[PDB]
RNA sequence: AAACUGCGAAUGGCUCAUUAAAUCAGUUAUGGUUCCUUUGGUCGCUCGUACUUGGAUAACUGUGGUAAUUCUAGAGCUAAUACAUGCCGACGGGCGCUGACCCCCUUCGCGGGGGGGAUGCGUGCAUUUAUCAGUGGUGACUCUAGAUAACCUCGGGCCGAUCGCACGCCGGCGGCGACGACCCAUUCGAACGUCUGCCCUAUCAACUUUCGAUGGUAGUCGCCGUGCCUACCAUGGUGACCACGGGUGACGGGGAAUCAGGGUUCGAUUCCGGAGAGGGAGCCUGAGAAACGGCUACCACAUCCAAGGAAGGCAGCAGGCGCGCAAAUU
């Protein structure tokens, strides 16, 4: 699935924008592509549409459904995860328990 | 950026005041909400002092009291019919205050006939269906029947209501202000008021 | 008639005008309840106030105002406005260096209540500070004393 | 300004701190509280310009930050805490408790008072209203809401608090011929009889006090605290009876003073 | 603590009631 | 440590450009408003999974883009006093509105009068409207409290799913705190008003009213009072007691110099009040800002650039240039 990326300048594909150039976008909390300092704060960001063109520098890519051969980078290896759950509730979730 | 200051206004001379400050916060003006009638859609403004209002900008019910008989009940709202500012707020159909309104009847209607054991509004075709005629014509106890019959002594409503009544819309004007607690309340009009706004709404149409 | 001059219906707000009745007090009597108050700096309400039948929302007597600040007084030179009159107040100002005085003057709009017909120009009204009721009217006038020819 | 200012200049500051002028550009600028920062002692002004158990405002934190300052039976560690007329600060430590009385010059005088006095303090009611079902209210004048007081008590009457429950024990009336205590004004911290009060309507009210020596002086009606019921104070009084000596007297009794000791 | 304090008012009350209905009547017939 | 959360950043500091009944000073008022915090009150008053609820997201790990920023994208985890959701309990009832029925008295009986009641319906505080009666208060309320009929906003109102310390008494009942919280009061204010007060100028004599000027009625908006704005009416309002217009090498006071007495001139400047952060304008967040050591534009300047883009505001402390007769340490 195309997930994202930046353009020949670095600037990142924003999802609603539904253009090919960039454009200026004035950001706010909760939005991506802006980090405000000051509770309230907006600013006025250059930001890139999310139709795929030649002129990206990266398209991220996510993986979603595994094919039958193995890429040797991706796909062998295993990762052990750190940080398991934390919350009760969210232990007895994981494996199953009763309130006993 | 709109404003409620008074230093903008000539002085009562008629001399011109030049500003000494730029526009404060606390001088401002919100756009003017224009409520209509529709479903219901109330949004939320955050005012001085961190408080709350109410912008009702479509409304379809609201409560409305019969003052003679001190009933409240929550109503459909049908139309509006004459305003006493402006006559561009009738033909755009807005609410607000002291604005003259039609009104449903049947909440009155059904509180009338269970309290004073009337017909209220019925035809001279008098078809009855079987759910009313059971609390119009009940069979009650002999002190019940007293009590029902000693309220029959002053339960005469003026002509002004029943030919109302016939329509199933009363006339009522709206006593709260529906931009700034997004609620449209108010009474059904009676007697000098109902006929001043009757002979209104026959001269203005 | 005689009331309902205006679009919209006047009437005191505060007194129920549509308590329902049986026929022996429905056509025997027709009178409004009147609602009045008494300011409370020993002026007594006008007979007029009492017993009239204008409607003045902002009317000392019947209306929805209090009287609080300063009391002061002029003499009625314009009457022009609708229910609102404009008074003269003369007084003299000390000049430091001359030890002496220059007459000057300041006029007020106030508010004038139905319930004192009969005012002239050229006499005496005592104001009392109430709320600002316009742009320029803060007072309002609280009693008319006649003019020294008047008899 | 935008919005509340924090800080107070020393020039600026009220009279009776006795501040002076050369230690520092600002004064302790005390906290919102039960009394007027017109009308107050901040903690630290108390406590080391004052008592002089402090020399900084560093010393104050150290004092205070130990729980060892009670001011109306309850532990302050605000430094800047809004002290005012009649409240009880208790040192449990030192064993020392002290009461806020005027001066015969308008300032709070150190008054030392037993531990047998420190479980009460007289209030000055300011408000009645009824209130959500019919229960009775009052408002005194250091904020303190009390519950269905007695019906007798009225607006400018003085009640009795005991410290810990907080409740009423006991109260006066607001009539001539009872002792004050004089707290505003030209006249503050002097101490008489009422003799007369004279009742203007739609201002303020003059109400005219006599003194124990026969000198008369009026206030307004709020700057008016009864004391006690007829000539008996209900609490201990200061150094000075609330009696002001004239500069005459006062530099004749200083000379005096010097004839005799040494 | 409401029920307490509620008890003790009228409680209270009532003698700041019949105090006052003491000398209400006896101003009357004097 | 970091990061999320909370609070503060609206105070202080600087400057005196604007501004002439404006600012400001004294005096009054808010019975015409809002108020983080502090302090006190209130917080089983409501009759209808809980021995504990749900989804995320940083820090961190890992892969990156851009010449360039306190730029950030994708992937893998995980928390809350963040964001959401939501119950027991007190709870047995009471109190009003209905009212099948039952019973009693009188009456020959009808009839009239009086009790209990199954059934449902609603219910506290805050909100909005209408009506009724008149515990406490004021100089005065259309005040406070009460009673009745309802309503109660999905952009929802309160009615605690929070944290520490000491440990316990007879599986229950607990002592101190901390953080909360609608509302009320208080404190610090703020904001709008009241009355009187200011320099020079008539080679400024009429001004205001089309495009609100003065007032009335109804609204809208506002934190609220009000032409603040709108609609419809009325034709008003100010002026030789100097209106209107212009000027000021004008921020206003407390104050300063000089002085027989009277005066004359100064006050940018450490206290108080106002204003403004290059010029105008618009806003977000918040109790509080039309904030500029916040943001968004335009105008004027001006910086970095790989030419695609990115960043700015010393009338804070120093310091530099300029300007000048004229003023200090990065």
């Amino acid at each position: 699935r195309i997930s994202g990326g930046n353009d020949k300048q670095g600037f990142p594909m924003k999802q609603g924008v539904l253009t090919h150039g960039r454009v200026r976008l004035l950001l706010s909390k909760g939005h991506s592509c802006y980090r405000p300092r000051r509770t309230g704060e907006r600013k006025r960001k250059s930001v890139r549409g999310c139709i795929v063109d030649a002129n990206l520098s990266v398209l991220n890519l996510v993986i979603v459904k595994k094919g039958e051969k193995d890429i040797p980078g991706l796909t062998d290896t295993t990762v052990p995860r750190r940080l398991g759950p934390k919350r009760a509730s969210r232990i007895r979730k994981l494996f199953n328990l009763s309130k006993e | 950026g709109i404003s409620r200051d008074n230093w903008h206004k000539r002085r009562k001379t008629g001399g011109k005041r030049k500003p000494y400050h730029k526009k404060r916060k606390y001088e401002l003006g919100r756009p003017a909400a224009n409520t209509k009638i529709g479903p219901r859609r109330i949004h939320t403004v955050r005012v001085r002092g961190g408080n709350k209002k109410y912008r009702a900008l479509r409304l379809d019910v609201g409560n409305f009291s019969w003052g003679s008989e001190c009933c409240t009940r929550k109503t459909r709202i049908i139309d509006v019919v004459y305003n006493a500012s402006n006559n561009e707020l009738v033909r755009t159909k807005t609410l607000v205050k002291n604005c003259i309104v039609l009104i449903d009847s049947t909440p009155y209607r059904q509180w009338y006939e269970s309290h004073y054991a009337l017909p209220l509004g019925r035809k001279k075709g008098a078809k009855l269906t079987p759910e009313e005629e059971e609390i119009l014509n009940k069979k009650r106890s002999k002190k019940i029947q007293k009590k029902y019959d000693e309220r029959k002594k002053n339960a005469k409503i003026s002509s002004l209501l029943e030919e109302q009544f016939q329509q199933g819309k009363l006339l009522a004007c709206i006593a709260s202000r529906p931009g700034q607690c997004g609620r449209a309340d108010g009474y059904v009009l009676e007697g000098k008021e109902l006929e001043f706004y009757l002979r209104k709404i026959k001269a203005r149409k | 008639a005689d009331i309902q001059t205006e679009r919209a219906y006047q009437k005191q707000p505060t007194i129920f005008q549509n308590k329902k009745r049986v026929l022996l007090g429905e056509t025997g009597k027709e009178k409004l309840p009147r609602y009045y108050k008494n300011i409370g700096l020993g002026f007594k309400t006008p007979k007029e106030a009492i017993e009239g039948t204008y409607i003045d929302k902002k009317c000392p007597f019947t209306g929805n105002v209090s009287i609080r600040g300063r009391i002061l007084s002029g003499v009625v030179t314009k009457m022009k406005m609708q229910r609102t009159i404009v008074i003269r107040r003369d007084y003299l100002h000390y000049i430091r260096k001359y030890n002496r005085f220059e007459k000057r003057h300041k006029n007020m709009s106030v508010h004038l209540s139905p319930c004192f017909r009969d005012v002239q120009i050229g006499d005496i009204v005592t104001v009392g500070e109430c709320r600002p009721l316009s742009k320029t009217v803060r007072f309002n006038v609280l009693k008319v004393t006649k003019a020294a020819g008047t008899k | 300004a935008r919005g509340p200012k924090k800080h107070l200049k020393r020039v600026a500051a009220p009279k009776h701190w006795m501040l002076d002028k050369l230690t520092g550009v600002f004064a302790p600028r005390p906290s919102t509280g039960p009394h007027k920062l017109r009308e107050c002692l901040p903690l630290i002004i108390f406590l080391r310009n004052r008592l002089k158990y402090a020399l900084t405002g560093d010393e104050v934190k150290k004092i205070c930050m130990q729980r060892f300052i009670k001011i109306d039976g309850k532990v302050r560690t605000d430094i800047t805490y809004p002290a005012g007329f009649m409240d009880v600060i208790s040192i449990d430590k030192t064993g020392e408790n002290f009461r806020l009385i005027y001066d015969t010059k308008g300032r709070f005088a150190v008054h030392r008072i037993t531990p047998e006095e420190a479980k009460y303090k007289l209030c000055k009611v300011r408000k009645i209203f009824v209130g959500t079902k019919g229960i009775p209210h009052l408002v005194t004048h250091d904020a303190r809401t009390i519950r269905y007081p007695d019906p007798l008590i009225k607006v400018n009457d003085t009640i009795q608090i005991d410290l810990e429950t907080g409740k009423i024990t006991d109260f006066i009336k607001f009539d001539t011929g009872n002792l004050c205590m004089v707290t505003g004004g030209a006249n503050l911290g002097r101490i008489g009889v009422i003799t007369n009060r004279e009742r203007h309507p739609g201002s303020f009210d003059v109400v005219h006090v006599k003194d124990a020596n026969g000198n008369s002086f009026a206030t307004r009606l709020s700057n008016i605290f009864v004391i006690g019921k007829g000539n008996k104070p209900w609490i201990s009084l200061p150094r000075g009876k609330g009696i002001r000596l004239t500069i005459a007297e006062e530099r004749d009794k200083r000379l005096a003073a010097k004839q005799s000791s040494g | 603590k409401n029920k307490e304090e509620a008890a003790e008012y009228a409680k209270l009350l009532a003698k700041r009631m019949k105090e006052a209905k003491e000398k209400r009547q006896e101003q009357i017939a004097k």
